[PDB]
RNA sequence: AGGCUGAUAACCUA
RNA sequence: GGAAGGGCACCACCAGGAGUGGAGCCUGCGGCUUAAUUUGACCAACACGGGGAAACUUACCAGGUCCAGACAUAGUAGACUGAGAGCUCUUUCUAUGGGUGGUGGUGCAUGGCCGUUCUUAGUUGGUGGAGCGAUUUGUCUGGUUAAUUCCGUUAACGAACGAGACCUCAGCCUGCUAACUAGCUAUGCGGAGGUUCCCUUCGCGGCCAGCUUCUUAGAGGGACUACGGCCUUUUAGGCCGCGGAAGUUUGAGGCAAUAACAGGUCUGUGAUGCCCUUAGAUGUUCUGGGCCGCACGCGCGCUACACUGAUGUAUUCAACGAGCUUAUAGCCUUGGCCGACAGGCCCGGGUAAUCUUUGAAAUUUCAUCGUGAUGGGGAUAGAUCAUUGCAAUUGUUGGUCUUCAACGAGGAAUUCCUAGUAAGCGCGAGUCAUCAGCUCGCGUUGACUACGUCCCUGCCCUUUGUACACACCG
C-alpha cells in the first residue's frame, strides 16, 4: 500500500496553512520550496510531503477541505 | 629538485578521511603544487560472521559484523621539506597518514 | 613457593625501581618479559606482596598488574638494603 | 611437565580476553573467542550494517 | 610491519583491552570512558571521569602508575605514551557514570527503589529527554524478579538509537548473588553536538514561521 | 517396525 | 469453543517445481556394548553447543608426577617403573585457622547474552465521562492499508512506544570530483598476415597525446504513484496505462514495543550466591586408551539409478573474499626444472586495486559408447607410493593399478519455495599442522505455476456462551 502517516500528512498540512501563497500545482517545484521553508531530515520523506502536499494543493482548487485553515 | 611524493591515508570513518584529504590538496594548492588525487582504492570491508547464541540453543542466528577501511593516496611533486610542511597540519582522529618517497 | 635467593631480589629490585609491573598469566612462559626470572615465579613472589598489601593487583584480559604501596616501599628498601632518600620512579 | 609439545592445536591456542580454548576467531588476528568478539565487538570496530 | 586489515583491528583490540583495564581499576573513580589519540612521537590516552582528584592521586602518583604499567605492558617506547584525566562536562548525561553510581549505592546498602528513583531523577534533572533504569536479580526473595523505572521519551528500534540512546550494562556482586544494571538515557538534539547529536530525528519535521515584511 | 499426535488410544503403511 | 461475523501467512493451503521418506555412504541423536565409550539440548533437541576430538582440546577410563597450599599462630650408579617419572645412593617441613584452584553440583538461587511466545500489530500514562467496585471509555459502527496504516465517527481531549521514518547493500547518471596500485582512445616503434602507401591483428613506450565511456569511490541528482483513464463518499485509497533505470513501502537485509517462559547457557568469562572437593586432590601435568566402539530405530545431508547421459577431445565466460616472524624458510604462491601421478628442488613477487589473480564449473563443441546394472553407479576390499605431524594402528588426507555391492525413480507420510526466485553449477571464507559430504557468503545457468482462498495447519480483531483462570493437555 501507499498510505501517508501522520508524520507525512500532518507536515503537509502545515506547510500549506501558512505558505499556500508559495506552494504550486507542481510536484518538482514545491519539493524545491520545502527546502527553503523546511528542515526535512530526509529526501524520500520530502519527497512524499512535497507529492501529498501538490495533492491538496488540488484539493484546495476546487473546494475547501477538512484539515487546512485558510485565512 | 621536484620529487613525486606519495601521501597514504587510512580511516575507518569516511568523513573524517575526506576532510584531511581536502585540507592536504587544498593545503598544496596554496603552494601550487602540482597533485594528483585523491585516489580511492577500493573499500576493504573484514567480515566477521558469528552466532548470537552464547551456546548452541534455538534457532542458529548469526551477526555479520563488518569493519570498513577506506584508502586514500595523494601524489605531490615537491621536495620532502615542503611535503613534510603540509602534512605537520592536525589530523583528524582515527586518520593514519604515512608519507614515503615513491619509488617511481 | 621456594623462589631462588637471587631470583627474589630481581623481582625486588626491578620492582623497587618501578613502581608498577605486569605479569602474563601464562605459567609456561620461561622467561618473563622485563626480566630473567620465570614467569611463574614473578606470579608467586608478587601474590606474596599482595596478601601482605605491599602491592595493589589488577587483573584484565589475562594479564596482571601490581603497583607498590607505601608499605610495600618501606619493606622494600630495608630487604634491599638502600639509602632512604631513593624513591620508586613512579615518585619522581 | 608440560613436556608436551604446544606448537599447534586448539590446545596452543587460548582466547586473549577470558583464555578459554573453545571458538577462537583466528580472522585477522583478533584471538578472541566467538562469545568474548561480541560483547567486545563494538568496542574494536565492528559494526552491523545488515 | 602488517597489513592494513591487521593493524586496524590491532588498534581495535588495543583499545577494547585498555578500557576494560581502566574499567577495573578505575571502578570506584567515576571511569567512564577512554580516547586513544596516536599522533607521531607521542600517543596520548585521555581518561574519562567525574571524580579526577582520584585518578590523579597525591601529586598525580597514581596517573604517573596507570602510564608506566600500560607502557610497559604494550610495547610502547619509553616517554612515547601520557595518560591525561578528564572530567566528565554533564555527569548526569552519561550512562556509564550514572550505572557505576547506582552500582556502588547498591553495594552500600541503599534500598533498590529509593536508588533507582534517585538516578532517574537526576538524569531528567540533568536535562535528559528520557531515562530508563532496570534492576534484575535476587532483591528480597529467593527468586529473581525485573524492576523497571522509565520516565521520559525512549526509542527502541531504528538507526536513530545508535546515535540517541546511551546504554550501559553493570553488575552488581552482593551477598546473594548478581544484581543487573542497566541504565538507557535518551539524549536531546543538541545543534552544537555537546549535549547530544547534532543530526535530527528522522520523523522530526520543523517548519520555519513565515515573515511578515 | 515405520508413520500420524505434544503424548496415549484410535487410524494408516510395510 | 466440533459458536457466529471480518481479515491474514508458501515456517498454511490451492496451482505447481524441487524434493525428502526407499538404496549406498557422510554426519548428529537414541539404544546396545564398554575400563571409559564424558556431557548439555528432546514447532522452539537431533552438520546444535560455531562440537570437522589421532596428542592437546577433554570434562571420561587405566596409571605416574608436581604444588602452581598466599598470609597468620605454635611446635620440631642401584632397585622399581610404560618411562631411573618418582624413590635410594652419590654429588651439593608438621598441625591449626585461613586461602587458592576446579569444564565439580544447582540455569528450579542468579547476572549477562541468546531463543521463543510473535512477524503478527500490538502496548501504555494524564485529565475528563460511566460504574459501589473489579474494570471500562479513549484504543471505535464503517471504508481503507503490509501495518492501532489512514479517512472519519465520537464522552472523550492530548500524548508516549511499536509500525513507518530510519541505516547498509543492489539497480539509473556518456552530468560533478580524478586516478603510473584502474583503464580507454589516438599516436610512435616493432612482430605477423594480406595487397611501398593502405588494411587486419598483436606487443612495447610516452608523469608533456588526450581523455574518464568502461574500473574505482566521494559528493549529489532520481520516484512522489508524479501523469492519464476508471472505480471509491467531498475522503482515505485501489485498479489499469504511457513515460521511466526503477511504479510490490523498487529489491534484499539490519534495527525492532509492552508483558512473559521456572525455554537454553554455571562446559565462553579473573560474571556469580550457596553447596561439594582441596595434597592416597574433583587442582595441575605426563603416558596410553576412549569420545569413532555396532543385532537395531530416527533426523540434516552427499552420491546415484543414466542417452536432456557417462567417457575422451576441442573450446570458453564469474563474483564474494583471503594471504608472511624472513630465521636458507613458518602465509598466498607466479616462473624454471625433476616426476605418469602424488610430490620435490631452485630463482623470486606480494604485509597487497601493485604479487598469487594471465584467476571456476555446469555449459558449448566433435568423437566414442548403444538400453545391456552397460563405458550407469562407485560402496566394499587388496597391493603399493607420497605428503602433514613428536606420533597416522582403530585406515588423517592425497595418488597408482586392481576389486566393482545396493540402487532401474522409491509405501504410509512429509519439507521448502512466487523471479534473477526454485533447481542445477562451481568458488571463497570459518574450523585448519593435516582433514569438509557442514556452516556463512559469492557469483554462473535459469524455469513451472499462482497473482487466489480460509478447506487443512496457525495468527489478528468484534459479538456471543462458559460450571475453565495450573486457563480445553481445563
Ligand atoms: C559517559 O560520558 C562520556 C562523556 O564523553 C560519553 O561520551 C559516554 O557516551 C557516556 O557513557
Ligand atoms: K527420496
Ligand atoms: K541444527
Ligand atoms: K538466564
Ligand atoms: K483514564
Ligand atoms: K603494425
Ligand atoms: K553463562
Ligand atoms: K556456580
Ligand atoms: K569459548
Ligand atoms: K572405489
Ligand atoms: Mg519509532
Ligand atoms: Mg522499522
Ligand atoms: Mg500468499
Ligand atoms: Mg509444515
Ligand atoms: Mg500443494
Ligand atoms: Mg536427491
Ligand atoms: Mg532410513
Ligand atoms: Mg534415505
Ligand atoms: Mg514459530
Ligand atoms: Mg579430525
Ligand atoms: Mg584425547
Ligand atoms: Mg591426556
Ligand atoms: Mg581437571
Ligand atoms: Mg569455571
Ligand atoms: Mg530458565
Ligand atoms: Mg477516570
Ligand atoms: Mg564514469
Ligand atoms: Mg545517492
Ligand atoms: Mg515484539
Ligand atoms: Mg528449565
Ligand atoms: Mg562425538
Ligand atoms: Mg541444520
Ligand atoms: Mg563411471
Ligand atoms: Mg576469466
Ligand atoms: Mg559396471
Ligand atoms: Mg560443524
Ligand atoms: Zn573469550
Amino acid at each position: 500500500g501507499r498510505v501517508r502517516t501522520k508524520t507525512v500528512k500532518k507536515s503537509s498540512r502545515q506547510v500549506i496553512e501558512r505558505y499556500y501563497s508559495k506552494m504550486t500545482l507542481d510536484f518538482h517545484t514545491n519539493k524545491k520550496i520545502l527546502e527553503e521553508v523546511a528542515i526535512i531530515p530526509s529526501k524520500r520523506l520530502r519527497n512524499k510531503i512535497a507529492g501529498f502536499s501538490t495533492h491538496l494543493m488540488k484539493r484546495i482548487q476546487k473546494g475547501p477541505v477538512r484539515g487546512i485553515s485558510l485565512k | 629538485m621536484i620529487h613525486k611524493i606519495r601521501i597514504t591515508l587510512s580511516s575507518k570513518n569516511v568523513k573524517n578521511l575526506e576532510k584531511v584529504c581536502a585540507d592536504l590538496v587544498r593545503g598544496a594548492k596554496d603552494k601550487r603544487l602540482r597533485v594528483k588525487g585523491p585516489v580511492r582504492m577500493p573499500t576493504k570491508v573484514l567480515n566477521i560472521t558469528t552466532r548470537k547464541s552464547p551456546c548452541g540453543e534455538g534457532t542458529n542466528t548469526w551477526d555479520r559484523f563488518e569493519l570498513r577501511v577506506h584508502k586514500r593516496v595523494i601524489d605531490l611533486f615537491s621536495s620532502p621539506d615542503v611535503v613534510k610542511q603540509i602534512t605537520s597540519i592536525t589530523i583528524e582522529p582515527g586518520v593514519e597518514v604515512e608519507v614515503t618517497i615513491a619509488e617511481s | 613457593m621456594i623462589i631462588p635467593e637471587k631470583n627474589r631480589r630481581e623481582i625486588s629490585k626491578y620492582l623497587f625501581q618501578e613502581g608498577v609491573c605486569f605479569a602474563k598469566k601464562d605459567y609456561n612462559l620461561a622467561k618473563h618479559p622485563n626480566i630473567d626470572v620465570p614467569n611463574l615465579q614473578v606470579i608467586k613472589l608478587m601474590q606474596s606482596f599482595k596478601s601482605k598489601e605491599y602491592v595493589r593487583e589488577t587483573f584484565a584480559w589475562m594479564h596482571y598488574y601490581w603497583y607498590l604501596t607505601n608499605d610495600g616501599i618501606e619493606f622494600l628498601r630495608t630487604y634491599l638494603n638502600l639509602p632512604s632518600e631513593i624513591v620508586p620512579a613512579t615518585l619522581k | 611437565w608440560n613436556a608436551h609439545p604446544k606448537n599447534y592445536g586448539p590446545g596452543s591456542r587460548t582466547c586473549r580476553v577470558c583464555g578459554n580454548p573453545h571458538a577462537i576467531i583466528r580472522k585477522y588476528g583478533l584471538m578472541c573467542c566467538r562469545q568474548c568478539f561480541r560483547s567486545n565487538a563494538k568496542e574494536i570496530g565492528f559494526i552491523k550494517y545488515r | 610491519q602488517m597489513s592494513k586489515k591487521r593493524k586496524f583491528v590491532a588498534d581495535g583490540v588495543f583499545f577494547a583491552e585498555l578500557n576494560e583495564v581502566l574499567t577495573r581499576e578505575l571502578a570506584e573513580d567515576g571511569y567512564s570512558g577512554v580516547e586513544v589519540r596516536v599522533t607521531p612521537m607521542r600517543t596520548e590516552i585521555i581518561i574519562r571521569a567525574t571524580r579526577t582528584q582520584n585518578v590523579l592521586g597525591d601529586k598525580g602518583r597514581r596517573i604517573r602508575e596507570l602510564t608506566s604499567v600500560v607502557q610497559k605492558r604494550f610495547n610502547f617506547d619509553e616517554n612515547t605514551v601520557e595518560l591525561y584525566a578528564e572530567k566528565v562536562n554533564n555527569r548526569g548525561l552519561c550512562a556509564i557514570a550514572q550505572a557505576e553510581s547506582l552500582r556502588y549505592k547498591l553495594l552500600g546498602g541503599l534500598a533498590v527503589r529509593r536508588a533507582c528513583y534517585g538516578v532517574l531523577r537526576f538524569i531528567m534533572e540533568s536535562g535528559a529527554k528520557g531515562c530508563e533504569v532496570i534492576v534484575s536479580g535476587k532483591l528480597r526473595a529467593q527468586r529473581a524478579k525485573s524492576m523497571k523505572f522509565k520516565d521520559g521519551y525512549m526509542i527502541s528500534s531504528g538507526q536513530p538509537v545508535k546515535e540517541y540512546i546511551d546504554s550501559a550494562v553493570r553488575h552488581v556482586l552482593l551477598r546473594q548473588g548478581v544484581l543487573g544494571i542497566k541504565v538507557k538515557i535518551m539524549l536531546d538534539w543538541d545543534p552544537k553536538g555537546k549535549q547530544g547529536p547534532t543530526t535530527p530525528l528522522p520523523d522530526l519535521v520543523t517548519i520555519h514561521p513565515p515573515k511578515e515584511e
